[PDB]
RNA sequence: AGCCAGGAUGUUGGCUUAGAAGCAGCCAUCAUUUAAAGAAAGCGUAAUAGCUCACUGGUCGAGUCGGCCUGCGCGGAAGAU
């Protein structure tokens, strides 16, 4: 799963999840999968969205990954009371918000391209849609 | 070849624009030249059906507005995030 | 002359009469006594030589009298030693192997007019060139 | 005789040609003795009892990578 | 009868009705693809 | 969309030909008219035949097919006096 390599602290604050998103064009290849909802995503999802729709083409053209868990998201272990210390970090995610364009891909026929991408989305606990490069 | 009915918006701001595209119309900007610019109000629905064609990027748009009808270019389309609408197009008086 | 129900539409070899791997199953499907049949093949048999593959249309009448119209070369067969191999296929547009032209053709396709009448002397003849790419063949005049 | 065939097929057999007599549909074809065993109590189990056969030797012919990998203990 | 909360027109000749208010989906050809609670 | 005529198939086309006969799937994707016909999806099947499907030849005679953006509803929805 992706993670970052040699990042500067071990935790971070926890902050809310406002606003809208960046990244709005399809600007690598012709066919993207922009988000309609507004949540996080996991390393463990990230990895299952982009191996499900990997295999719908088997090989078939080039997949960009637009998003990258940054957020040190910790838990506590059961049976511990509060506070004693903030918990250990143990899984990274992406802070998503609307209109935020996730996994991209080219090279793919559109009618199986839509297909791929209605099999990755299922693996998503966001609402995404289909969109397509416009020029400019 | 596209020709795009507009007219002259009056009462701009944040709010006053809020107000607009939730009425099915949006608003725009017309510069370029030795003259002032023209915050034009122009309809949401005629124009994104249309800006499929490349020729909507491609071509001196005819715009009309009170009978005075100019040529104008297209140069950035801010839209909306994540709906398929609008919400902004920029024509520079080419 | 009936209809499809014991029509069969299949044979290979004119020289081996007797029922090939192929002409099993049509044979055993309309219980056709081959051997009296064999008779009546070797009327027409004789006249083609042996090497090139014929087939047979069956029709088998309400009082058990069974009949054939059989064949001489036709369409695939023909072409294939016209291009003086068999076979050679599996790979259309990834072989090229040998020219051929239709002028020669154009005489060929009129020993599968009294044979198998395909329509429009070079229209069938463009027909089977393209059995030709189907066998990887190229065909320039 | 499809059914027959289907199941020599199945059991590795060659169909090779579909003959016929008067009242019976024969078909010989070359079967594996490894899938010999129990041939009889599965043939009429598909004629209902209608059938027969007898098996004659041809030549130890190839085994496939599948049945040749599978005895070597 | 698969009690699935989603249903998906399976086949060609599986029709999708309205049956008590259930969305029912049924087949002419195989009777493995009835199904209904969609 | 149906109803009758049908399916306009050269080509049993290679191949692997034991058959893969559009109907195993790799492929050429040729061509016949250029009024109804892709060298082909699908169960069915050993393989043809097959009924169909794509397409309606003509019968009747009017509106129709599927997505898009959304308003309000259904199902999803099972707990203990």
């Amino acid at each position: 799963m992706l993670q970052p390599k040699r990042t500067k602290f071990r935790k971070m604050h926890k902050g809310r999840n406002r606003g809208l998103a960046q990244g709005t064009d399809v600007s690598f290849g012709s066919f993207g999968l922009k988000a309609v909802g507004r949540g996080r995503l996991t390393a463990r999802q990230i990895e299952a969205a982009r191996r499900a729709m990997t295999r719908a083409v088997k090989r078939q053209g080039k997949i960009w990954i637009r998003v990258f868990p940054d957020k040190p998201i910790t838990e506590k272990p059961l049976a511990v009371r509060m506070g004693k210390g903030k918990g250990n970090v143990e899984y990274w995610v992406a802070l998503i918000q609307p209109g935020k364009v996730l996994y991209e891909m080219d090279g793919v026929p559109e009618e199986l391209a839509r297909e791929a991408f209605k099999l990755a989305a299922a693996k998503l606990p966001i609402k995404t849609t289909f969109v397509t490069k416009t020029v400019m | 070849m596209f020709t795009i009915n507009a007219e002259v918006r009056k009462e701009q701001g944040k709010g006053a624009s809020r107000r607009l595209r939730a009425a099915n119309k949006f608003p725009a900007i017309i510069y370029g030249g030795k003259e002032a610019p023209l915050a034009i109000e122009l309809d949401h629905d005629k124009v994104m059906n249309m800006q499929a064609k490349a020729e909507f990027y491609s071509e001196v748009l005819t715009i009309v507005v009170d009978g005075k009808e100019i040529k104008v270019k297209a140069q950035d389309v801010q839209r909306h995030p994540y709906k398929p609408k609008l919400q902004h197009i920029d024509f520079v008086r080419a | 002359a009936k209809k499809v129900q014991a029509y069969v539409k299949l044979q290979v070899a004119a020289g081996m009469a007797n029922p090939s791997p192929p002409v099993g199953p049509a044979l055993g499907q309309q219980g056709v006594n081959i051997m009296e049949f064999c008779k009546a093949f070797n009327a027409k048999t004789d006249s083609i030589e042996k090497g090139l593959p014929i087939p047979v249309v069956i029709t088998v009448y309400a009082d058990r009298s069974f009949t054939f119209v059989t064949k001489t070369p036709p369409a695939a067969v023909l072409l294939k030693k016209a291009a003086g191999i068999k076979s050679g296929s599996g790979k259309p547009n990834k072989d090229k192997v040998g020219k051929i032209s239709r002028a020669q053709l154009q005489e060929i396709a009129q020993t599968k007019a009294a044979d198998m009448t395909g329509a429009d002397i070079e229209a069938m003849t463009r027909s089977i060139e393209g059995t030709a790419r189907s066998m990887g063949l190229v065909v320039e005049d | 005789t499809g059914d027959v065939i289907g199941d020599l097929s199945r059991r590795r057999g060659m169909l090779k040609g579909q003959e016929s007599e008067v009242t019976g549909v024969k078909i010989h074809a070359e079967v594996p003795l490894s899938e010999m065993f129990g041939y009889a109590t599965q043939l009429r189990s598909l004629t209902k009892g209608r059938a027969s056969y007898t098996m004659e030797f041809l030549k130890y012919d190839e085994a496939p990578s599948n049945v040749a990998q599978a005895v070597i203990e | 009868m698969k009690v699935r909360a989603s249903v998906k027109k399976l086949c060609r000749n599986c029709k999708i009705v309205k049956r008590d208010g259930v969305i029912r989906v049924i087949c002419s050809a195989e009777p493995k693809h009835k199904q209904r609670q969609g």
